[PDB]
């Protein structure tokens, strides 16, 4: 069911080869090859929007609208 | 279903999941198409603050009254509440095409969501004219024919990943319509 | 000289010409055309970006990706 | 006037309408089409900091590594706050059609607050440099979004000179 919570699976994929910021937040096996710098990371978060964004998309709103 | 995520989908933690090195390798072949899959994914969430508030902005300027005194997005609280709204059906179909599966969107995300927008007066042609947007923005991120100078990825024709996302925006609008 | 208050001007332009929202803020009278549907508003406002704001835009910018315009010039 | 005691003594906002707004574009050049080019850039702001400060990082991933100066939300927060300050203060040059109060309220002294601070300039000059490129689009109505229906000419001239005032901000803090 739709939970109400505002939760949403937030994605984050992290293509990193030839990054020198050694990856470390998987521990699973590796590869043996590019795979071992790239990860997809998932996590439940709640979304929040902010005063401030609201904001912008209002002035952006007036400003684009004519009629 | 991606088990690595079970928990993450079921809102049970807050904590992070990973999938890199031979569970990735794993991934992209039990899904299809894994690379331009995982390409298409990223090219929409890392855009998602623009696609949404163009989404908004689109669906506003094609009809100001939602941000006259009597409508729904009026206040800085309803704006920010639909906003949110436009992030969270964004990122249940940036899941559905990361598992190439439309039931987590579907269970988690829109049963039962018409009938919270029906009690609350969330006007049902504004939020299709919203969702239409975002469909627009992702097919095009995703089916980018620009030059090879232009793109974060290698050329290469991604019409089908755009489908595919397109035909999940399209379960939301026929859910909430 | 910059006064590090974080002050900068606001600009909003209302080109509203047909717009049924009645204009009620102009303050000098009425040129006898289209330019009495039409605004530029002026403020002087603080400008602020929460960090739970900062840490959403970093989470997008991290992967290296981009909007439709310009060249591809990353190298990660 | 009205906007000048607004952006330096006057604490609330101008409303320049109907016979003011007739008589404020007697005193601009081209005035229509230079309301039509900064609202091509004030509408879409949002977008042109966010895509400036994204490229500035994607050409230089240091900048959010633990030693650079977009690491932590406060940091990367100050950092996006101060491209959208400079883009403020660009667009209002545009509108008024003078450097004056950017030169006076923006630019004088913030070299040295930012040396002091150890913001780094040449990241800096990048961040403003596709804010440059931007504006030059949004002006001539070339970005991948556009307007629809604004009447068709020529603002190569009000798009040399937005060019100009983000040539300013170059100079002040490279
Ligand atoms: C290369 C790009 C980078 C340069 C150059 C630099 O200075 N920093 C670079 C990258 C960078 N990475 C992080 C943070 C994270 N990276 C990952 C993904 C990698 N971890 C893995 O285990 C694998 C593969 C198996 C990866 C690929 C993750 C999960 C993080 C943590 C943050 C998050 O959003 O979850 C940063 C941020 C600062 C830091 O932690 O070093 C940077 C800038
Ligand atoms: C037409 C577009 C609109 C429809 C249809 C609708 O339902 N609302 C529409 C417009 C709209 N306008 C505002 C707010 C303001 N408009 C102005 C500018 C006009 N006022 C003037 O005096 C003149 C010219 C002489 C104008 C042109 C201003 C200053 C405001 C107030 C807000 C501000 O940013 O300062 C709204 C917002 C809600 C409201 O105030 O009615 C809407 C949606
Ligand atoms: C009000 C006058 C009004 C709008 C506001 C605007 C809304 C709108 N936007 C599109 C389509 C797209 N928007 C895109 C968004 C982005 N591209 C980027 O590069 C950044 C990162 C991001 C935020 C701005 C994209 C990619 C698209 C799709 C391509 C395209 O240009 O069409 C539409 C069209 C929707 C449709 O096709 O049904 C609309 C309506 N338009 C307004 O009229
Ligand atoms: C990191 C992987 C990375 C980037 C991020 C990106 C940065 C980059 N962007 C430009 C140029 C432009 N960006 C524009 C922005 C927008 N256009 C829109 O329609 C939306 C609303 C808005 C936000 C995305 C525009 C208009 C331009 C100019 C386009 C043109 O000239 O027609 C550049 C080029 C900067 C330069 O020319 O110096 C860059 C590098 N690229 C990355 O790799
Ligand atoms: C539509 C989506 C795009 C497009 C995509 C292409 N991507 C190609 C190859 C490719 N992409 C990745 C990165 C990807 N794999 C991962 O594991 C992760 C993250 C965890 C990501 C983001 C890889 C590794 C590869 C393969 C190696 C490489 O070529 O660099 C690709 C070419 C191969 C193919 O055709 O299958 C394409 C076409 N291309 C486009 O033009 C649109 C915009
Ligand atoms: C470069 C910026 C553009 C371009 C601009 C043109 N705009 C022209 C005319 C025009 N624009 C407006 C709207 C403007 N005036 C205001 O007072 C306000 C808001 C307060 C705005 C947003 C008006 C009223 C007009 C006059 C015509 C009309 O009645 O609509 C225009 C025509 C020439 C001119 O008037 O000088 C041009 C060229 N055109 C382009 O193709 C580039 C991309
Ligand atoms: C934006 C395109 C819309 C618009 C949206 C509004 N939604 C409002 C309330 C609201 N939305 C939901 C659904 C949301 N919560 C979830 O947990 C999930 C999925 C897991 C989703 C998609 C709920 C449950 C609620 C009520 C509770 C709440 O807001 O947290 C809403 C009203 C907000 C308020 O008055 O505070 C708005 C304005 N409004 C529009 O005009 C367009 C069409
Ligand atoms: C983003 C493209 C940069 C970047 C910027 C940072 N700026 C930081 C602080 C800061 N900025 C200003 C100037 C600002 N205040 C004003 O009043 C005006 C104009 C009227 C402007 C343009 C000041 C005075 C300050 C210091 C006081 C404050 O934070 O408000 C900042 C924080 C540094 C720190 O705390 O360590 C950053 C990160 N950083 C980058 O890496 C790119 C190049
Ligand atoms: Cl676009
Ligand atoms: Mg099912
Ligand atoms: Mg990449």
């Amino acid at each position: 069911a739709m939970d109400k919570s505002a939760k949403a699976p937030v994605i984050t994929i992290f293509d990193h080869r030839g990054c020198s910021r050694a990856p470390k937040e998987y521990t699973g096996a590796k590869a043996g090859g590019k795979d071992d710098e790239m990860m997809v990371k998932a996590q439940s978060v709640k979304i929040e929007v902010s005063t401030g964004t609201a904001e912008g998309v209002l002035a952006t709103s007036l400003a684009k609208m004519t009629k | 279903m991606l088990d690595a995520f079970s928990r993450v989908v079921t809102n049970a933690d807050s904590k992070a999941a990973y999938v890199g090195g031979a569970d990735l390798q794993a991934l992209k072949k039990f899904i299809s198409e894994g690379n331009k899959r995982l390409d298409s994914v990223n090219s929409i969430v890392s855009n998602a603050s623009c696609i949404v508030s163009d989404a908004v902005s689109g669906m506003i300027c094609e009809n100001p009254s939602l941000i006259s005194p009597s409508g729904n997005c009026y206040t800085n609280r309803r704006m920010a509440a639909c906003l949110r709204d436009g992030e969270i059906i964004l990122r249940y179909v940036s899941y559905a095409l990361l598992s190439g599966d439309a039931s987590v969107l579907e269970d988690r995300c829109l049963n039962g969501l018409k009938e919270t927008y029906s009690s609350l007066g969330v006007p049902a042609n504004s939020n299709a004219r919203a969702v239409s947007i975002m469909k627009a923005c992702a097919v095009a991120f995703v089916n980018n024919t620009a030059s090879q100078k232009k793109l974060s990825t290698p050329q290469g024709d991604c019409s089908g990943l755009a489908s595919e996302v397109g035909g999940y925006f399209d379960k939301v609008t026929a859910a909430i319509s | 000289a910059m006064d590090k208050s974080a002050k900068a001007p606001q600009i909003t332009i209302f080109d509203h010409r047909g717009c049924s929202r009645a204009p009620k803020e102009s303050t000098g009278g009425k040129a006898g055309g289209q330019d009495d549907e039409m605004m530029v508003k002026v403020a002087s406002t603080k400008v602020t970006v929460s960090e739970s704001d900062a840490a959403k835009k970093l989470q997008e910018f991290i992967t290296f990706e981009k909007g439709i315009d310009g060249p591809f010039t990353s190298k990660n």
